[PDB]
RNA sequence: ACUCGUGAGAGACUGCCGGGGUCAACUCGGAGGAAGGUGGGGAUGACGUCAAGUCAUCAUGCCCCUUAUGUCCAGGGCUUCACACAUGCUACAAUGGCCGGUACAAAGGGCUGCGAUGCCGUGAGGUGGAGCGAAUCCUUUCAAAGCCGGUCUCAGUUCGGAUCGGGGUCUGCAACUCGACCCCGUGAAGUCGGAGUCGCUAGUAAUCGCAGAUCAGCAACGCUGCGGUGAAUACGUUCCCG
């Protein structure tokens, strides 16, 4: 309907990095597979956490894990009893060992992925949809310096039996121009009555940064 | 010219006249004519009844031709209809036998179409 | 390129051995395709067959049957109210050169020589005389543009 | 062209059938092979799938693996 | 892609023929590939997101 | 001789990572050939863009691989301790040859 | 002494000049015999009618790529450019004509979901 | 030194001259220039549409099975065939076939992989392992159409290869149902195709080989790419289609 090219994989090359860094001969499927169980591994704590960004830069045979969240405090819970659990399950899980990095986001409302988090998150609890979006804006319009967003809403909003589709916005986020340093956030709401999956576009700004 | 039982024709090379019995394509003109010693560019209007002589002898000799390969064959084409094999099915029913396409294609073993 | 206007055309380079424009565009209208060499030789042997029945210049000979299929007038199809109009219409010069070099192509691809080079070598020698097939074209659409002079006035 | 195969379960049970000069009908799940001519006389049910075939087995049949003197499908057109 | 077949493609099998790749992150049987082991559509999803190392999109 | 051949994805951390081995190999001193284009190699992916039928209307998929070369002629231990001493980006793979 | 680089479809040709009566050196084989289709041979040597030097001044060439044409038209442009690299007052006289200039048409990128090149599956809507 | 390989940079902006422009945008010509006016091609799909597609990639609300609608294996089927459609490939020959000699590519692929000289075969291939994790070694120094030469003389043929018989090789536990390839024979329809209809505006159409992914093997004539040789025509919006 909408054919529009996942943003952050329209511009991998560009301006925003690869999540994933290293290199590999050879060696490439075993370090796919790792990557995907790490992701799993590190989905359903953290996405209680309040994750947003899962980077794994590999050296020789290490492994270096680093995760951008919202709350250094539900990750580190006490001081290597929740970090050095999921730390150690790790090393166990894959065939490796774990130099685990944590690090806070400066503003949580400014990342598109924790946007979609605290919105889909609100829409699973039963408050107005449209109340929500309208308020997962405000807030972020601002804040720091952030010159769009664009928040779509599609399933079954409110428990209705239509999947309705809403789309709401302020400012500029232009998908077309590459130099365009777009953070893009899709999360998925989980009511009883289905999901209601949200996108979330953010517009930070001009700057190519070269 | 006249040979093992194939009428040769007026003007044809004898890598070509060769080929018009039943045993014999191009190839076994390239080797009866290097084994026998009969140019290849001669024309059948040209032929000598001493090279069909020894070429008649050669190629009756060390190679089958007509009835051979003809009753000869459909002794193995019957063999495999009587003992009951599935080849020996698809020769039964009309079928292309090498188990290829029989849905759309393979019109040459049912023949000519009716259409219902 | 229609529609926006008249679209500029590739200029065409002169023959080597004959040395002209109209030698190399039979050469481009003689290429069943993809060997304009051997559409070279092809055109090459038939116009030295040419020479050879002749004994002159071969591109007089050939301009000569060009000149003696060459059209002036081509009907067209417009249809006005519920009848087929036969339009009668001036022929421009390119048109009228592809129009002969086209016809004298495939109308020596009809005729029955052995090769192509006695085919294109016949068919060259008989619009020169003006006794091909070819010539008879030119005087059936001729037909056709005479016959049906009338309704060429809607100055289409 | 070289070893061709030889069905060993076949193998092992068709050298007892004809050491006691016995001749039992038998039950056989294998199509793939009728590899060497001590399976003459000896009578195969073949097994298609569903159902078992009993299939003579004479000396015309070597070089004829042994699943398609029973066939798999069944078409009548009208 | 049920765990049954998922589970069963990654145990050792009785023959070599009968070993097959089947993408690891889904269990899609068909349109797999070797290098990655991540099916068409794992390829995409996963490639878009950035999280293989420089598989881009392309255009010459 | 030693001869550095590396590889990587992004040309940029490996002009980068070249200039650190010619700035530290240049530094301890020693005859070193500068940094050699290789050329690439590229894989060319075509993914069927949908979770069912559409054959036509793909996307494909490249991937680049960078190849840079640095040969070492006339190698002193006190150059060979720093190779295996510090490899900065780690996106770079480096074949000693 | 001049060399000159001509660049035709994927073809390459590196001819350089030395003054002397008329010789041809492709790659160990003569102008004759390394194009025999006498087409080219004009496609060639144009750049030399145009500013008539034909016989005495000559190309000493190597190439690389593309097919028998690709070669010819690059060798067109490489003696063409090696004419300004002579004398450039020849330079207005060459570019007039249609010369200088290579032919940026290559061979353009098959698309998904055709034949080939701008052509479409054929279909036959019911 | 020339290429070439890959890094940085210059370069096309109606910038410079002539005319129309309301002295506005913009358009017609000229110069310089490798290129002239979005130079060529990509990647890039707005708000929405069609209850379009997919609960079989995945995820999932609800309903159903839980002694089976789970799961394990052998054999079979997904390849059946009086038909009808659809996309392709090889053709119907002389611009051609067959034999001999000879010249030019681009891109790619390679570890329990790519595998050379040599030897055994007619040939698939066998024996053997040089050498390479590869601008190096191997895919032969890479092609085929091309050019030079000979033969064939318009014919159901030296066209055409379907089909069928015999004889093999390789992959695999296993080529029967159901693999490809090679050798010998066999040698059908087919003489340019009714109504209708499709693609394409320049390195395009047309034709010619090459590589790749999937893959032990292959139904690859498919798909994705690479290059070789390379046309005709566009008067113009009346008509059909959007």
């Amino acid at each position: 309907m909408g054919q529009k090219i996942n943003p952050h994989g329209f511009r991998l090359g560009i301006t925003t990095e690869w999540k994933s860094r290293w290199y590999a001969d050879k060696q490439y499927k075993d370090y796919v597979k790792e990557d995907v169980a790490i992701r799993k591994l590190l989905a359903t704590g953290l996405e209680r956490a309040g994750i947003a960004d899962v980077e794994i830069e590999r050296t020789r045979d290490r492994v270096r894990v680093d995760i951008h969240t919202a709350r250094p405090g539900i990750v580190i819970g006490r001081r290597g009893t929740e970090a050095d659990r999921i730390r150690a399950d790790l090393e166990k899980l894959t065939g490796k060992q774990v130099q685990l990095n944590i690090l806070e986001v400066k503003n949580p409302e400014s990342q598109a992925q924790l946007v979609a988090q605290g919105v889909a998150e609100q829409l699973s609890n039963r408050v107005a949809f449209r109340r929500a979006m309208r308020k997962a804006i405000q807030s972020a319009m601002r804040q720091p310096n952030v010159k769009g967003i664009r928040v779509q809403c599609s399933g079954r909003l409110g428990g209705a039996e239509m999947s309705r589709s809403e789309f709401y916005r302020e400012g500029r986020v232009p998908l077309h121009t590459l130099r365009a340093d777009i953070d893009y956030g899709l999360y998925e709401a989980k009511t009883t009555f289905g999901r209601i999956g949200v996108k979330v576009w953010i517009y930070k700004g001009d700057i190519v940064g070269g | 010219a006249r040979l093992v039982g194939v009428d040769l024709p007026r003007d044809k090379r004898m890598e070509i006249a060769l080929t018009y019995i039943y045993g014999i394509g191009r190839t076994r003109s390239n080797e009866i004519l290097a084994a026998t010693g009969i140019d290849k560019n001669m024309r059948t209007k040209d032929l000598t009844d001493d090279q069909v002589t020894v070429l008649r002898d050669y190629i009756e000799g060390n190679l089958k031709v007509e009835g051979d390969l003809r009753r000869e064959v459909q002794a193995d084409i019957r063999r495999k209809i009587e003992i009951g094999c599935y080849q020996g099915l698809r020769h039964r029913r009309g079928l292309p036998v090498r188990g290829q396409r029989t849905k759309t294609n393979a019109r040459t073993r049912k023949g000519p179409k009716r259409t219902i | 390129m229609p529609r926006k206007g008249p679209a500029p055309k590739r200029p065409l380079v002169n023959d080597p051995v004959y040395g002209s424009q109209l030698v190399t565009q039979l050469v481009n209208k003689v290429l069943l395709e993809g060997k304009k060499s051997l559409a070279e030789r092809i055109v090459y042997g038939a116009l030295e067959q040419a020479r050879e029945k002749t004994g002159t210049d071969p591109v007089v000979t050939l301009k000569r049957a060009l000149d003696n299929v060459k059209p002036a007038l081509e009907v067209r199809s417009r249809r006005v109210g519920g009848a087929t109009y036969q339009v009668p219409v001036e022929v421009r010069p390119d048109r009228s050169t592809t129009l002969a070099l086209r016809w004298l192509v495939n109308f020596s691809r009809q005729r029955r020589e052995k090769t192509m080079v006695e085919r294109l070598a016949n068919e060259i020698l008989d619009a020169s005389n003006g006794l091909g097939a070819s010539v008879k074209r030119r005087e059936d659409t001729h037909k056709m543009a005479e016959a049906n002079r009338a309704f060429a006035h809607y100055r289409w | 062209k070289k070893g061709p195969f030889v069905d060993d379960h076949l193998l092992k049970k068709v050298d007892v059938q004809n050491e006691k000069n016995t001749k039992q009908v038998i039950k056989t799940w294998s199509r793939r092979s009728t590899i060497i001519p001590d399976f003459i006389g000896h009578t195969f049910a073949v097994h298609d799938g569903r159902k078992h075939v009993p299939v003579f087995v004479t000396e015309a049949m070597v070089g004829h693996k042994l699943g398609e003197f029973a066939p798999t499908r069944t078409f009548k057109g009208h | 892609a049920k765990k049954a077949l998922v589970h069963k493609a990654n145990k050792k099998p009785k023959f070599a023929v009968r070993a097959y790749t089947r993408c690891n992150k889904c269990g899609r049987p068909h349109s797999v590939y070797r290098k990655f082991g991540l099916c068409r559509i794992c390829l995409r999803e996963m490639a878009h997101a950035g999280e293989l190392p420089g598989v881009q999109k392309s255009s010459w | 001789k030693i001869r550095i051949r590396l590889k990587a994805y992004d040309h940029e951390a490996i002009d980068a990572s070249a200039r650190k081995i010619v700035e530290t190999v240049t530094r301890t001193g020693a005859s070193v050939v500068g940094p050699v284009p290789l050329p690439t190699e590229k894989n060319v992916y075509c993914v069927i863009r949908s979770p069912h039928k559409y054959k036509d209307s793909r996307e494909h998929f490249e991937m680049r691989t960078h190849k840079r070369l640095i040969d070492i002629l006339d190698p002193t231990p006190k150059t060979v301790d720093a190779l295996m001493r510090i490899d900065l980006p780690a996106s770079v793979d480096v074949n000693i040859q | 002494p001049i060399q000159t680089v001509g660049r035709r479809k994927e073809a390459v040709v590196r001819v350089r000049l030395v003054p002397g009566t008329g010789q041809f050196n492709l790659d160990g084989r003569t102008l004759e015999n390394y194009f025999p289709n006498k087409v080219h041979q004009q496609l060639i040597k144009a750049p030399l009618v145009t500013v008539d030097r034909v016989d005495q001044f000559d190309i000493y060439a190597h190439l690389d790529g593309g097919g028998p044409s690709g070669q010819a038209g690059a060798l067109r442009l490489a003696i063409a450019r090696a004419l300004i690299l002579v004398q450039p007052e020849d330079r207005p006289a060459l570019k007039k004509a249609g010369f200088l200039t290579r032919d940026p048409r290559a061979i353009e990128r098959k698309k998904y979901g055709l034949k080939k090149a701008r052509k479409a599956p054929q279909y036959s809507k019911r």
